[PDB]
């Protein structure tokens, strides 16, 4: 689970491959399922942004 | 409010809590009245009350209420019956940017919009402050028999 800004971060194609950062992590183990939760942009009072695996 | 929320918090001219509210149904409008904003009582004709938007030198009476059957134009037009929240807890319109102190008596000006707190007598500010369009919305704890019209 990622905030909907790190989705922008992980959309770039890798330097010299044919995959994006969001697909290589999706292709590991058997299958990983990445989706964006909106409440993860504010976990404490001010702001931290978090990720869950 | 705004993004990161499934639902918008509140809309002006609507009750917030279901706790001892009173709605008058025998009222007539003299001019264009928008949801929210306090109203006066110009006079009484055969039982009904002729309410107008707040002006200078007039004691507020209640806050206009939003009904989706009576008013099909987004506002209360001239010569139309309307509902007024004489008592209860309703979302009003304000021209402020920061929430006042809790349980502080609000002040009204212009067309019934709240201009500031630190009053002497009247209604009080409940716990609530939300952003709407370009501006904010304040929650007002309306109590009957709060404003007494001054003697001449």
């Amino acid at each position: 689970l990622i905030p909907p800004s790190m989705r922008k971060v992980l959309a770039i194609r890798m330097p010299e491959t044919t995959m994006s950062y969001l697909d290589y992590f999706k292709s590991q183990n058997s299958g990983i399922e990445i989706d964006s939760i909106a409440e993860l942009e504010d976990i404490d009072g001010a702001g931290t942004k978090g990720v869950l695996v | 409010a705004y993004e990161n929320l499934m639902l918008r918090p509140a809309c002006p001219g609507n009750l917030s809590d279901t706790s001892t509210y009173n709605i008058d149904g025998a009222c007539v409008a003299q001019g264009d009245i928008e949801f929210g904003s306090a109203v006066q009582v110009v006079g009484i004709v055969d039982g009904v009350k002729v309410v107008t938007a707040l002006s200078d030198g007039g004691t507020p009476y209640g806050i206009a209420f939003r009904s989706q059957y009576e008013h099909l134009s987004g506002k209360i037009l001239d010569g139309e019956v309307c509902n007024v929240v004489s008592h209860g807890r309703v979302w009003a319109l304000t021209s402020l940017d920061e929430a006042p102190s809790l349980f502080s008596k609000l002040q009204f000006g212009s067309g019934g919009v709240v201009t500031g707190g630190s009053g002497y007598a009247g209604w009080t500010f409940a716990g609530g402050f939300v952003k709407h369009e370009d501006g904010y919305i304040i929650e007002v704890r309306v109590k009957q028999n709060a404003f007494i019209v001054p003697p001449p």
